[PDB]
């Protein structure tokens, strides 16, 4: 199809704020012409491992609906995106269905992040009754009963809180060290071909 | 609004050492959301440093840039005859807010 | 390479309104969108709007908010810059940037700056 | 079900150490029912770092801490990770990678005298801050000038152990505060 | 519930000795101690030691320095009192009891008291 | 050792009013190592209070104490005709002894 518009993937990887893990963005790119050629041409740092199809092929194809996410979290967490992981991360702010047919990215962050003084802008879920569907959202701060006395609102023992906030300071190592990890996903079915890649 | 303020108005330095300028904001402003420009007498501006660290295509390594929080420094190596001009500090943190301009000669 | 070419220069009574032209040429244009920033003569620069080329949506200065209005054509490339009831502190010349402080399609701010001005415009 | 673990002879001891000789248990091979703090004691503070706090009776470990101490009652908030102060830095030290909980409650019946207790003392001027886990039960003639002396106090030679001298009248502020903590491996 | 159940009286004569059961269900049997006290007919209370069910650590009064020791069993929940020498003064009644006043772990003492008591064994020396 | 001591040996009050034991020691015996029991005739005692201010399990709201130091004390609110008993005090503050023991009967 004959459509002029490029892809805006600069618009969703050099922002300047990134959202927290358990209320994470989602964009839809529909309409123009995917250059992914940018992404390899980056330094080798960053982790540019994805399923259900090849970096290199991804030039010579067109997809329905393409859309993006993106979220900041722990270094040593970034191994819990992929499907059929369970976790903290995984099992409480962001799930990946075991058929994904999307790539997963994620690079350093530590320079920009990252403050001496300590960055607690950053938060994540600790508590929740069950594990969530895939491609959920939970943005609901509500007090949590583990035991059987009930709470009109108020924190206590039993009583808790379910958001905490993971203290980004520049003295930890890489494990501890914040990541921006930004998700693709694509729909292949029917095809009325919204992002069509460059082919003549 | 932010206000960033520039000290001093005018630097008088020889030619082939190493200037150093200043651009103090009032609030808190991310390292995300600063860039330098310099404007040469006659002509349009032409960006340098952005994110207060890298630097931008078709430029010199002498120029380099940092710092965080509320101090930011933007640091010549040595000088030619071609970098004599106006230097203006941006942010876009909240809105969008120039500085008063620093000259040298 | 990325070149923008303005409009000439103007001697406008004072009282009326003045546009400006901006044609782009050597990129995408939908991709990113366009600043305008004005310097009196022996001042420095001020900010005066943002407009995206993509939706057309528009972010002004609060010190010009019922004041100036921006339109952009895809067709032939080119910005326009209404300013109404201009006052006899106008006189200034009048840039357009190729911005990369704020995104097109969704309007969130980015990593960057100003990287390409125009020839520059004198209005009286 | 059979060796339950004893997490009673800890909670409920007559005596309590002082906080520069802290007691260190040792637990093992035995089933834990953390389901005892679940429900005791309406004024307690439980606080844990680096586990889930209701996911506790889920996970098997190989050994695990206890260590007690009386400290006062406005000092109960320097004992946690990445925390600095008089008991953290000097007496207590807590390090980053903490994986386990800290309890404190109020002990005002049973650990004031009218006429006021001395039998708490706590360690206010050491040469050099102690590493994560370590006690020093050592007391010696800390000299802050540059002029020795032969093991007198007095001038520049200041006893490094100070008592507390508790009293039922002080504030809350001021009460003696027990306070366990248990360190999972 | 906690029920404490012991063995029958005894005649035994002097010289003799006597053997005193205590069966006990319905709590975890290596977590608490038994200590033994022994009352005359018509006087006061009398202590004789402690025993932990978790190592066989075990304290003892200071009149029953050496008459006395005993043991446990932990499969069938059981602990044993040997007294020795037996004389006619010894005529009382022997109680069995759970106790919290002595860690069975670590040996430091707790805050508390005798908790639980049997139905007693009555002993008689002549 | 601490040795304790009790009196009076023996009162005699009404059914019905407020009655009060007492314990007396030799040396200082910490609070938290000082208990009470009750002795129904033809039974075996029965733990009161613990610490000598907790209550036991399974015990009335009736039964309360206070004391601490040298002198303790166990106080009863009303008597009561399942109330008519002797009565103990116990430390285990250095090894462990029991006290003389107090009786409490009618008068009339
Ligand atoms: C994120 O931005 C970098 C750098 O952007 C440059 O500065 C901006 C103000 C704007 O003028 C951009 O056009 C500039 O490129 C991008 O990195 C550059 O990518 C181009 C394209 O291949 C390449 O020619 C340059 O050498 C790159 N420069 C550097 C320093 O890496 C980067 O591609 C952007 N991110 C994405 C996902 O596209
Ligand atoms: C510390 O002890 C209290 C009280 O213990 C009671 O008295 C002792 C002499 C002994 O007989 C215990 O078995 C008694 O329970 C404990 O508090 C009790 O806890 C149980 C179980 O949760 C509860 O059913 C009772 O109602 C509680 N009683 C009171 C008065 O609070 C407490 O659990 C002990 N500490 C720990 C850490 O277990």
């Amino acid at each position: 199809p004959n459509i002029t518009n490029l892809c805006p993937f600069d618009e969703v990887f050099n922002a300047t704020r990134f959202a927290s893990v358990y209320a994470w963005n989602r964009k839809r790119i529909s309409n123009c012409v995917a250059d992914y050629s940018v992404l390899y041409n980056l330094a080798p740092f960053f982790t540019f491992k994805c399923y259900g199809v090849s970096p290199t092929k991804l030039n010579d194809l067109c997809f329905t609906n393409v859309y993006a996410d993106s979220f900041v979290i722990r270094g040593d967490e970034v191994r819990q995106i992929a499907p059929g992981q369970t976790g903290n991360i995984a099992d409480y702010n962001y799930k990946l269905p075991d058929d994904f047919t999307g790539c997963v990215i994620a690079w350093n962050s530590n320079k920009l992040d990252s403050k001496v003084s300590g960055n607690y802008n950053y938060l994540y879920r600790l508590f929740r009754k069950s594990n969530l569907k895939p491609f959920e959202r939970d943005i609901s701060t509500e007090i949590y009963q583990a035991g059987n006395k009930p709470c009109n609102g108020v924190a206590g023992f039993n009583c808790y809180f379910p958001l905490r906030s993971y203290s980004f300071r520049p003295t930890y190592g890489v494990g501890h060290q914040p990541y921006r990890v930004v998700v693709l996903s694509f729909e292949l079915l029917h095809a009325p071909a919204t992002v069509c890649g460059p082919k003549k | 609004e932010i206000v960033l303020t520039q000290s001093p108005g005018t630097l008088s330095l020889s030619p082939g050492e190493r200037a150093t300028l200043s651009c103090r904001a009032s609030q808190t402003v991310s390292s995300t959301s600063l860039a330098w420009y310099q404007q040469k007498p006659g002509q349009a501006p032409r960006l340098l440093i952005y994110g207060a660290s890298s630097r931008a295509t078709g430029i010199p390594d002498r120029f380099s840039g940092s710092g965080s929080g509320t101090d930011f420094t933007l640091t010549i190596s040595r000088l030619e005859p071609e970098d004599f001009a106006v230097y203006y500090c941006q942010q876009h943190d909240t809105s969008l807010t120039f500085g008063g301009g620093t000259k040298v000669e | 390479q990325v070149q923008l070419v303005q409009s000439g220069a103007e001697v406008k009574k004072p009282g009326a309104s003045v546009k400006v032209s901006c044609k782009a040429s050597g990129y995408p244009f939908t991709s990113y969108g366009i600043s305008w920033v004005r310097q009196a003569p022996g001042q420095g620069l001020e900010w005066m709007g943002w407009i995206s080329t993509y939706n057309g949506n528009t972010n002004y200065a609060q010190k010009f908010q019922g004041r100036v209005t921006m339109t952009t054509d895809t067709s032939t490339t080119t910005g326009y810059m209404e300013l109404r009831r201009l006052r006899s502190d106008d006189t200034a010349v009048y840039y357009c940037a190729r911005d990369y402080t704020r995104g097109a399609w969704f309007g969130e701010s980015l990593i960057g700056g100003f990287d390409n001005w125009g020839q520059g415009t004198l209005v009286t």
